[PDB]
């Protein structure tokens, strides 16, 4: 999972929209993975069938968060010409959290997910741009 | 952190080196707190067993008090031993790195430039 | 149970223990944790009644699984490195497995299934005795090896710890449970500030200690294990309501008591190595374990549930059971915090 | 934690099984001796952090 | 500041040894005592502050909030000594015993030299309170309103620990006085952005902010008599010294990042006071009252001008008393009626006549009637925030129209009109009530003598 | 009232002066302890964080039964 | 005496005085030496404050 | 390296992999179990005697005589749950999720 | 069915029908009497009364007396010189190096 | 509209709401051994491959 996120980092922003939307894409389809691979484990389907349903609806809502929220901060960066700045990543997380929204079929959820994620994914962008260590080495 | 310092002399409570230290005085007002601890444990201990709380049993209270004055002398020596092992480190490793310690050359005010920023 | 047998049963316990805690062979830390959890079984299975075999069964076989993996640990660093002293590992692979053997042993999440149902199916004294004693070996393993941990493996069984414990406290309604998963909260901080400083992580397992035995200790004064039952108190013994109150109160981190002590070093060493988002993120989280015990006290201590008929009963006699320490674990547990350099003594 | 108790009591309880190089039955030498011993020659009082680089 | 801790330490004995029917006589008389002793604080200099040792001192700011507290705590026991006439002796001595506790927290609380010894005790202060609330409360929802109380402060509070512990780290020290030399500008960054908001957001909680006011109007009401009046009288302002304290590490970023919250607060207090002119309860409207009134003193603050924080602390120390007040009569009333609903007792003056006086000095004082500290506090802090931007007096000007209409509104209603036929156990006021209600207001009258040792630590 | 209860403005102003003076000196030791845990675990050469390594009184001296060692 | 309980708290405050005198002396590292109140000791007196 | 080794971990990783899914038995688990401690019999008999550590050779007899230990205790375990249950399934064995 | 056994509502007591002089302090007139004589001397005789005393006779509170005066004497001081009686700096500027530009 | 519903919404309720959510996923486990150790393997598959522990 080190080298996904090195491959979509690796990219500037608001450059290459295909290959943006391929890195969060994959990423997000690692996560939906590992959701469903616990979710079949401790939570066991009635068949095989069910399982490999809930496998497939999982990784695919992952992905398509993953992928909406590529290509629309990417786009964004584009349009805005600011590629380092945090309003274009929180556009990016509330259209996640609205494509959320729209897999599970419910407005208030998606809204809900609209602002946390597009916060999360600001603080993310903040992070990104001002060096923040969330596991910090350890140095006193 | 400190486990080379305590290394060659091990499972020492308080090496030889602690009585070159001023032990803590009788009259301490952290010994006095841990007499007070061990008079509060001593009138629960008459609570949870529905005895008079401040009349039952001195004898007992007595001994929770001293108890705790013993332990916590104890505990202070060590406490104060090991602040001053700290300060000793620092104080040496200080002085034999010379190098990764310069001397900040201090500026006067009629030098520095500060930005101004009015609050209007 | 004979009364010898029970002593010569927990001395071997203690005797396991003080074996993994002194030596410094590897195989010796395997001898002194397998004669530890050999010793501890019948202690679990006091009462033969088949929850309590279901608990040991379950223990059982969650011990062995992480004795085997230590095993494997130790033969993978005898073979990169030809040596068995107890130090750092000269391999990540050796280091990985014997750090999740002892996340295992420990019950940390994503581990941590065994330890409601274990503590849930044992009698409150084995409870205690599990969820007190048996942690203090594997951290002086982990004491003994951070050179070679991963940083970013123990700090994600920090946080999942942490995270996981809340969830799952927020649900509970037997006193067990809800000890099983503030522990499992409280080994998730302990954990995390491992690597910083492991004198903080000594404190912490000191404060957690004095802590689980006090309430422990006041649960068994009572012969309560629910919530309902234990809302019972107030028609029976005042002075205890007052007692489980202020140490679920402490229990919570909330200052000035004596539980605000060890988050606030772990805060204030965690902030000296430049990690900011995380202290946050945990003290956000531990909001839940304080919700959970602010619940409890509601129900205990700060209301008054309707009693019985048969508590006029219980009035006309008085306890006889031996309450050993009670007093002190209640009074170190609460006003500790003006004494707070104290902890220079465990460096 | 990490009680010294043989260290502080004088007794040899698991010294001489933890290494390679130490005293071993009808003086019996193993594969690799000499490279542990200056290995060990290496990094006696100086630390993990020193004797790892 | 040993010589105030150690009587408050000494009235835990002296209630925890009286007899069953001499313990308020004891505690008032010897809180009194105290009271009388805290005026030597007044020993102030024009250009240092009274430093008393490494961990404790007092300046011009802490000090009215010292003798305001210290002189509350005999009222309080004067106010719950009726409520709590039949309860077990060993409950009513805990009560005493959590009044005392707090009363120690707050006086060790804003002489705290250090900062992380002030949010220690800052944060001490959350025990007794909840517990008050919670035990001694009469309703239902008392646990609600603690668990809300509870969660906001310590919601809010953490990152302030955090911000601290950071700040003690990078610049060595968080002891006052050497911070006051040693400051340096923070500039602009997201990390000093963050660094504000977790420095600002526990103090906006405690004050409170608009939107973050939630647990007031809950905390406020299912409160008994006492925890009403120390929770209006000398926890908001907490918040309002921690502002205080905090506003000299957190420059220049302070002139944009008070924009959102400037706005909020101004806004504020309009919604909060067309709230108190439809509500149906008198202690929720006199609660959202207390929300308008902190609403004005965190723009004094945000906007940092001389004029703004005299007219901050001094519109501080005013609402306090007045609010203690207030909840102290809509207590008799309760207590009168057993019920809070402000249309059920009607036409009062016409059967207490002197309560009715006193209730239309409450509601002249909380309509800012000059020369009143009230008019005196919320006049400073107009002209300042007029010297920030001049729609701010269209502001201004509007917020005090309604609060003389939810004033008046509440006296009209109350006091005036025709009697409720149906109650007819409308007994005569009490001396002790009398006696209550003039210990609130004559030293608010007083003060209007002499306004100068009210007016913050650059008068 | 000034000279019963209130105290001298040159006794406050020379306590304010002794405070300062010990609170700046806590404050530049607190400075000094964090560098100097810093450079003592960049580099290892210090008397603080020295992790155990084998003892060399362990090593057996004597000849063995091969030569070759 | 049959009002003790009325005496505990006058002399808590007694007490706080005096722990407060004592601190002040504790406190007298810059005694007669700041800038500002710097001058010769008149006879008869050996400090210029307790 | 050399390949027994190979082989003796991945005989190890499928006696694991064996433990850690149950399919119907205890019995079942306590077989694998028991497998896991004869692979690591069998490896760290072949390090030692490799590497010619005289003083190691009393290692494996030790780790033997203890997880053997370990199995009699297991089998108990085994033998109360049947007595209770009637059969050794890992399905009876939930009467603690609640 | 009957709901569980509880107390009914105490009827509330009225102060004034067993004791028509009460305070409203204390069941006991004499605890009463004296809880009243109490707050009233402890309250206003001694602390609102000697209280404004002492804060009316305060010793030149944050020394404003004092400014007037030596701000009277330096007045007098720079006009008798034709000195201006302020100057747009704080301190001099031959003690000030600016930053080179 | 704004106190009594709204910014009751969306700080404590939504919160509120999200952690007995979360609670309610977490402790609904069917106490079965087999399951609890498939999850240990797929957290140790997962530590090993995806996650690179061992490096
Ligand atoms: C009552 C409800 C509302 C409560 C609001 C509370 C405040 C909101 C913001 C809090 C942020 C977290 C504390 C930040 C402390 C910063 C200290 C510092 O040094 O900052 C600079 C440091 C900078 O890092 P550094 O200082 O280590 O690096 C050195 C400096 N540079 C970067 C130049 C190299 O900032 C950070 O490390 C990150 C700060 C942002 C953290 C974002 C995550 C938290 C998001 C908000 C959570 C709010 C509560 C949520 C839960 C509510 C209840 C359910
Ligand atoms: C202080 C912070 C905490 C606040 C809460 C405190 C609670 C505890 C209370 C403790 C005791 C009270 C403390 C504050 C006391 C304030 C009062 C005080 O001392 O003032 C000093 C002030 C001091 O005034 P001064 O400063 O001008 O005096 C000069 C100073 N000396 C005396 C040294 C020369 O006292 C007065 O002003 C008294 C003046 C004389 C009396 C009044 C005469 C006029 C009265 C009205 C006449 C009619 C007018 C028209 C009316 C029409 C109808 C309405
Ligand atoms: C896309 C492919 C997804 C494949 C994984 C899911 C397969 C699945 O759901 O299998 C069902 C099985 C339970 O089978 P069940 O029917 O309950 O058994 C009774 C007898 N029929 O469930 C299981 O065996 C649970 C474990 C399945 C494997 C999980 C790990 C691998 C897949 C996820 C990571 C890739
Ligand atoms: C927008 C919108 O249409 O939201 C409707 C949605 C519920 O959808 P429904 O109306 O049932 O179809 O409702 C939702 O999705 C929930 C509400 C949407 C977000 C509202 C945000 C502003 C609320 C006021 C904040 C005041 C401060
Ligand atoms: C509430 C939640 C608040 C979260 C705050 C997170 C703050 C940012 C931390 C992660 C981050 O973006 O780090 C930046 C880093 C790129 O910078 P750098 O460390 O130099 O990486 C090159 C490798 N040497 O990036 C990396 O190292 C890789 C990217 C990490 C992304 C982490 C978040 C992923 C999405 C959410 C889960
Ligand atoms: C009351 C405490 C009584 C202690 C009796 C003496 C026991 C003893 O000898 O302890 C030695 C130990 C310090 O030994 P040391 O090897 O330096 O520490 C390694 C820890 N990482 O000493 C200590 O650790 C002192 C503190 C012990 C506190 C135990 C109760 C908490
Ligand atoms: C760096 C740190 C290194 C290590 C430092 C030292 C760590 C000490 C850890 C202490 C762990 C305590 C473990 C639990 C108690 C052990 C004794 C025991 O077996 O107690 C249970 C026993 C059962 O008897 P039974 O009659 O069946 O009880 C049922 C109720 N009728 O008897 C009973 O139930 C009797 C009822 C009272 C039991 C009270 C037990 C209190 C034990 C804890 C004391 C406080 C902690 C130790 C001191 C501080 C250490 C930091
Ligand atoms: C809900 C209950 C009622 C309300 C209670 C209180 C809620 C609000 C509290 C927080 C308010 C927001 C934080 C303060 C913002 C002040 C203005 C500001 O500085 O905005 C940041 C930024 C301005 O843009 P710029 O100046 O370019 O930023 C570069 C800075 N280095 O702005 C932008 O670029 C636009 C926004 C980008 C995303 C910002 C996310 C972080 C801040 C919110 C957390
Ligand atoms: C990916 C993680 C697992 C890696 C090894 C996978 C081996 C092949 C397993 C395929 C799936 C078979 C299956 O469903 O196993 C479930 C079974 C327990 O379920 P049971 O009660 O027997 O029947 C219900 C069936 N759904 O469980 C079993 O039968 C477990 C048998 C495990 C045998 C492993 C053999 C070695 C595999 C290669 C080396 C690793
Ligand atoms: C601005 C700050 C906003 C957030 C403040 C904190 C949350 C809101 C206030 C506390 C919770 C209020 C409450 O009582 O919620 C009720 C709800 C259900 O309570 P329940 O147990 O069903 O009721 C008992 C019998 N009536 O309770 C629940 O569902 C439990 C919710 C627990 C939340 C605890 C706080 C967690 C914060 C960190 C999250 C990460």
């Amino acid at each position: 999972a080190k080298t996904l996120l090195h491959q979509y980092w690796d990219i500037p922003e608001g450059t290459e929209c295909h290959r943006k939307t391929y890195a969060a894409t994959s990423i997000g389809g690692a996560s939906g993975l590992v959701v469903s691979a616990y979710s079949v484990a401790l939570k066991t389907p009635t068949s095989f069938l069910e399982g490999v349903a809930r496998t497939g609806r999982y990784t695919f809502t992952a992905a398509a968060i993953g992928a909406i929220f590529g290509l629309t901060s990417c786009i964004s960066a584009q349009v805005r010409e600011k590629p380092d700045d945090p309003l274009n990543y929180l556009i990016g997380g509330c259209a996640g959290g609205l494509t959320l929204g729209a897999r599970t079929r419910s407005y208030g959820i998606g809204a809900a997910a609209c602002a946390y994620m597009g916060l999360t994914a600001a603080l993310v962008k903040m992070g990104q741009l001002e060096g923040w260590k969330v596991f910090a080495e350890p140095k006193v | 952190m400190m486990t080379g310092r305590q290394a060659r002399a091990p499972l020492q409570f308080l090496p030889d080196e602690a009585r070159s230290l001023p032990p803590p005085k009788l009259t301490d007002p952290r010994l006095a707190y841990i007499g007070f601890l061990g008079y509060c444990s001593g009138l629960i201990d008459n609570a949870i067993r529905r005895r008079p709380v401040l009349s039952a049993g001195l004898h007992r209270q007595f001994l929770y008090i001293t108890s705790f004055v013993f332990v916590g002398y104890y505990l202070l020596k060590r406490q104060d031993y090991m602040y001053a092992v700290r300060d000793h480190d620092m104080f040496s490793y200080i002085k034999s790195h010379p190098e990764d310690f310069p001397e900040k050359d201090k500026k006067t005010y009629r030098e520095v430039f500060e930005e101004f920023h009015p609050v209007r | 149970m004979n009364p010898i047998i029970l002593i010569i049963i927990l001395m071997t316990v203690m005797l396991g223990t003080i074996i993994v805690m002194i030596s410094t062979h590897w195989l010796l830390i395997w001898i002194g944790f397998e004669m530890n959890m050999l010793a501890i079984i019948p202690i679990m299975m006091k009462k033969h009644n088949p929850r309590a075999t279901e608990a040991s069964t379950k223990y059982f076989l969650t011990q062995s699984t992480a004795s085997m993996l230590l095993m494997m640990a130790i033969i993978i660093n005898l073979m990169f490195s030809g040596q068995w002293t107890v130090m750092k590992l000269f391999n990540p692979m050796a280091s990985m497995l014997m750090t999740m053997a002892l996340a295992m042993k420990l019950g940390m999440a994503p581990f941590h299934f065994w330890v409601p149902e274990v503590t849930q199916g044992i009698p409150l004294s084995s409870g205690l005795i599990l969820l007190t004693w048996q942690k203090l070996a594997p951290m002086s393993v982990l004491y003994q090896i951070l050179p070679s941990i991963n940083l970013d493996l123990i700090l994600t069984l920090s946080i999942l710890s942490i995270t996981i414990g809340g969830w799952g406290g927020l649900n509970q309604t037997q006193l067990r449970k809800i000890m099983a998963y503030s522990s499992i909260a409280h080994m998730g901080w302990m954990t995390a500030v491992l690597l910083y400083n492991p004198t903080m992580t000594l404190l912490n397992l000191i404060i957690y200690i004095i802590m689980t035995s006090t309430m422990f200790t006041l649960f068994m004064a009572n012969s309560t294990t629910t919530t309902l039952s234990l809302s019972h108190t107030w028609n029976k013994a005042p002075i205890m309501t007052i007692l489980v109150l202020i140490t679920l109160l402490s229990m919570g981190g909330l200052p000035p008591l004596s539980g605000f002590m060890p988050k606030w070093m772990i805060i204030q060493e965690m902030t000296k190595n430049d990690s900011i988002i995380l202290p946050t993120l945990m003290a956000i989280t531990a909001l839940l374990n304080l919700y959970f015990y602010m619940r409890l006290t509601y129900s205990t201590a700060l209301t008054m549930f309707p009693s019985t008929n048969n508590m006029k009963m219980k009035w006309q006699f008085p306890t006889t059971k031996r309450m050993t320490l009670l007093p002190t674990m209640t009074v170190l547990s609460t006003m500790l915090l003006p004494l707070t350099p104290i902890l220079s003594i465990l460096e | 934690p990490f009680f010294d108790v043989q260290k502080k009591l004088g007794v040899d309880l698991d010294h001489w099984m933890t290494i390679q190089s130490a005293e071993q039955p009808h003086r019996i030498p193993a594969r690799c001796h000499a490279f542990e011993k200056e290995w060990i020659e290496c990094a006696h009082g100086i630390g993990s952090i020193r004797a790892e680089k | 500041m040993l010589k105030y801790i150690i009587p408050t330490m000494m009235l835990m004995p002296l209630t925890w040894l009286s007899k069953n029917s001499m313990i308020w006589i004891n505690t008032t008389l010897h809180s009194l005592l105290i009271s009388l002793t805290s005026l030597l604080l007044l020993n102030q200099f024009g250009d240092n502050s009274l430093n008393f040792s490494l961990t404790f001192f007092s300046d011009s700011l802490s000090t009215p909030l010292l003798i305001l507290t210290m002189w509350l705590l005999p009222l309080m026991l004067m106010a719950s000594q009726h409520h709590l006439s039949k309860e077990n002796l060993a409950r009513k001595k805990l009560f005493i015993s959590m009044l005392i506790l707090l009363q120690l927290f707050l006086i060790m609380t804003f002489t705290a030299t250090e900062l992380i010894f002030f949010y220690i005790m800052f944060e001490a202060t959350l025990v007794p309170t909840l517990i008050i609330i919670t035990r001694w409360g009469n309703q239902t929802e008392r646990l609600n309103a603690g668990l809300y109380f509870l969660f906001y402060t310590l919601a809010g509070s953490l990152p302030l620990l955090v911000a601290l512990i950071y700040i003690q780290n990078t610049m060595g020290s968080l002891n006052f006085l050497i911070l006051q030399y040693w400051v340096q500008p923070m500039p602009n960054s997201w990390s000093n952005t963050f660094m504000w908001l977790a420095c600002m957001m526990a103090f906006m909680v405690k004050m409170p902010l608009y939107g973050l006011h939630l647990w007031l109007p809950k905390a406020h009401v299912e409160a008994p008599i006492a925890g009403s009046m120390v929770l209006a009288a000398i926890l908001l302002k907490l918040g309002g010294y921690g502002m205080m304290r905090i506003t000299l590490l957190l420059n220049p970023i302070t002139d944009f990042m008070a924009y959102p919250f400037i706005m909020l607060s101004l806004w504020g207090m309009i919604m909060t006071s067309s709230i108190c002119l439809r509500q149906t309860d008198l202690k929720s409207l006199i609660a959202y009252s207390s929300v308008s009134h902190m609403a004005l003193v965190i723009v004094a603050i945000l906007i940092q001008t001389p004029w703004s924080y005299m007219g901050a602390t001094a519109l501080m120390i005013a609402h306090g008393l007045t609010s203690s007040m207030l909840f102290c009569l809509a207590n008799s009333n309760y207590e009168r009626v057993h019920s809070r609903t402000m249309i059920l007792a009607r036409g009062l003056q016409t059967l207490l006549p002197l309560m009715a006086a006193w209730w239309l000095l409450a509601s002249l004082t909380n309509l800012a009637l000059p020369p009143s500290i009230n008019l005196i506090g919320e006049l400073f802090v107009v002209m300042s925030t007029f010297s920030w931007s001049n729609i701010t007096i269209i502001l201004m000007g509007l917020n005090m129209v309604i609060t003389a209409l939810y004033s008046l509104y509440m006296l009209i209603t109350t006091q005036r009109g025709k009697h409720t036929h149906h109650i007819n156990n409308i007994l005569p006021s009490f001396t002790r009530e009398n006696a209550l209600m003039s210990l609130h207001m004559l030293p608010l009258l007083l003060l209007s003598l002499n306004p100068k040792i009210i007016l913050g630590p650059l008068y | 009232i000034a000279r019963t209860f209130f105290d001298a403005p040159e006794k406050n102003y020379e306590r304010t002066m002794a405070i300062l003076q010990i609170e700046s000196e806590k404050a530049e030791l607190r400075l000094k302890e964090l560098e100097v845990r810093r450079l003592m675990r960049a580099k290892g050469d210090g008397p603080w964080f020295q992790y155990p390594t084998i003892d060399k009184a362990l090593i057996d001296h004597s000849p063995k039964a091969t030569p070759d060692n | 005496r049959d009002h003790w309980i009325h005496v505990l708290v006058p002399v808590g405050f007694v007490f706080g005085y005096y722990l407060d005198r004592k601190n002040d002396e504790k406190l007298a590292a810059f005694r007669n030496k700041s800038l500002l109140y710097k001058r010769e000791l008149k006879p008869q007196e050996e400090v210029t404050w307790k | 390296m050399s390949l027994v080794y190979m082989n003796i971990m991945m005989a190890f990783t499928v006696s694991l992999t064996g433990l850690l899914m149950y399919r119907s038995h205890l019995m079942s688990s306590l077989l694998c179990l028991e497998g896991m401690m004869l692979s690591l019999f069998i490896l760290a008999t072949l390090m030692i005697l490799n590497s010619h550590f005289t003083l190691a050779s009393m290692m494996p007899i030790i780790l033997l005589v203890f997880a053997a230990c370990e199995a009699a205790l297991g089998l108990s375990l085994l033998v109360m749950v049947s007595n209770t249950y009637g059969t050794d399934y890992v399905q009876n064995l939930n009467l603690l999720q609640c | 069915t009957l709901r569980w056994q509880e107390d009914p509502e105490p009827e509330d007591e009225n102060l004034y029908e067993k004791n028509p002089d009460s305070h409203g302090y204390d069941k006991d007139p004499a605890v009463d009497v004296w809880n009243m004589r109490v707050v009233f001397f402890f309250g206003f005789s001694i602390v609102l009364v000697l209280g404004s005393t002492f804060v009316a006779y305060l010793p030149d509170y944050r020394m404003q007396e004092w400014a007037r005066r030596e701000a009277e004497r330096l007045v007098k001081y720079r006009e008798a010189h034709g000195l201006p009686l302020m100057e747009s700096n704080c301190f001099d500027p031959s003690k000030i190096q600016l930053p080179e530009d | 509209l704004l106190d009594l519903i709204w910014l009751e919404t969306i700080l404590p309720k939504t919160i509120s709401l999200a952690q007995m959510k979360m609670s309610t996923t977490i402790t609904s486990q069917k106490g079965l051994i087999k399951l609890y150790f498939l999850s240990f393997l797929i957290t140790i598959l997962i530590s090993t491959t995806l996650l690179n522990f061992h490096e």
